[PDB]
């Protein structure tokens, strides 16, 4: 599985 | 910013018998950019149906990859990976030896 | 034993080419199992391994939407450094994300990981408190307060802490048939002279997994540096690896060498000797 759902942006 | 040489590898999957199916291999390694054309060679000319794996990375960023197709070896068949990169000024020859 | 779930993220921009060159890749010990290509033309997280190949379809569809969202994400992240770093818009760029959990036998979680790259440098990563951030330059500055101000750790500590470790004990159990074995190094050792005063000595050692090993040449028994020659570890392509270790001998002193060869499937370690 991949990350929890949302990604931060940078 | 910074680029890498790519490190080569030619081998076999298996031990090189003549006559005996094998997997020839040009593991490139230790290179940055992503960018790079890798070729595999018969006597010189250039082998189709090449593959590769998926691109990946070391732990000091720098990436490696596979590539890959099936050949039968002989006692005269000559072989060698070819690889072109940024970093190098000119096609890199590595031949491929039995015993390394 | 102990393992480990990795993802390798890599995109890089290609300016006048089109959208940058997404890759991913999954990695549960050194067995690959999932891949996505931006290039590719299926649009989805493919199985490489045959025990990820099972999996429903609301599992595919659920990890290319995320893995698509991670692609984007990428984007937006590429143009953003490039304005902290005053780069040319026609260059191209790239970003390197890893990240990945480990466990121990028991399945108890030991170890976070995030690292993202800029260009093949550290950019900015996760510490190993999972709370805070190590920043490389002052670029890095500017997300490492963005992302103590929009709390980021939380969200990565949580998937680390919890879907991360929960899913590498379902991989590893479907998986038990291929996860857990320990594959031995097959040694064997060539002899090559190079003139009538000196010879090469190879020592080889194919078709073992994990690829962690350790080839070590002694003279009586004292460990050699100079005159040795340590190529990478390399994949044979099948789910093994292959690695070698050479040094160079005088003529008729052979027989003072010694390879040694340790692996996790060795139940004691070899020595090869030129017989």
């Amino acid at each position: 599985v991949v990350v929890g759902a949302r990604g931060v942006g940078k | 910013m910074i680029q890498r040489t790519p490190k080569i590898q030619v081998y076999s999957r298996h031990p090189a018998e003549n006559g005996k199916s094998n997997f020839l291999n040009c593991y490139v390694s230790g290179f940055h950019p992503s960018d790079i054309e890798v070729d595999l060679l018969k006597n010189g000319e250039r082998i189709e149906k090449v593959e590769h794996s998926d691109l990946s990375f070391s732990k000091d960023w720098s990436f490696y990859l596979l590539y890959y197709t099936e050949f039968t070896p002989t006692e005269k068949d000559e072989y060698a990976c070819r690889v072109n990169h940024v970093t190098l000024s000119q096609p890199k020859i590595v031949k491929w030896d039995r015993d390394m | 034993g102990s393992h480990s779930m990795r993802y390798f993220y890599t995109s890089v921009s290609r300016p006048g080419r089109g959208e940058p060159r997404f890759i991913a890749v999954g990695y549960v010990d050194d067995t690959q199992f999932v891949r996505f290509d931006s290039d590719a033309a299926s649009q989805r997280m493919e199985p490489r391994a045959p025990w990820i190949e099972q999996e429903g379809p609301e599992y595919w569809d659920q990890e290319t939407r995320n893995v698509k969202a991670q692609s984007q994400t990428d984007r937006v992240d590429l143009g953003t450094l490039r304005g902290y770093y005053n780069q040319s818009e026609d260059g191209s760029h790239t970003i390197q994300i890893m990240y990945g959990c480990d466990v121990g036998p028991d399945g108890r979680f030991l170890r976070g990981y995030r690292q993202d790259a800029y260009d093949g440098k550290d950019y900015i990563a996760l510490n190993e408190d999972l709370r805070s951030w190590t920043a490389a330059d002052m670029a890095a500055q500017i997300t490492k307060r963005k992302w103590e101000a929009a709390h980021a750790a939380e969200q990565q500590r949580a998937y680390l802490e919890g879907r991360c470790v929960e899913w590498l004990r379902r991989y590893l159990e479907n998986g038990k048939e291929t996860l857990q074995r320990t594959d031995p190094p097959k040694t064997h050792m060539t002899h090559h002279p190079i003139s009538d005063h000196e010879a090469t000595l190879r020592c080889w050692a194919l078709g073992f997994y994990p690829a962690e090993i350790t080839l070590t040449w002694q003279r009586d028994g004292e460990d050699q540096t100079q005159d040795t020659e340590l190529v990478e570890t390399r994949p044979a392509g099948d789910g093994t690896f292959q690695k070698w270790a050479a040094v160079v001998v005088p003529s008729g002193e052979e027989q003072r060498y010694t390879c040694h060869v340790q692996h996790e499937g060795l139940p004691k370690p070899l020595t090869l000797r030129w017989e």
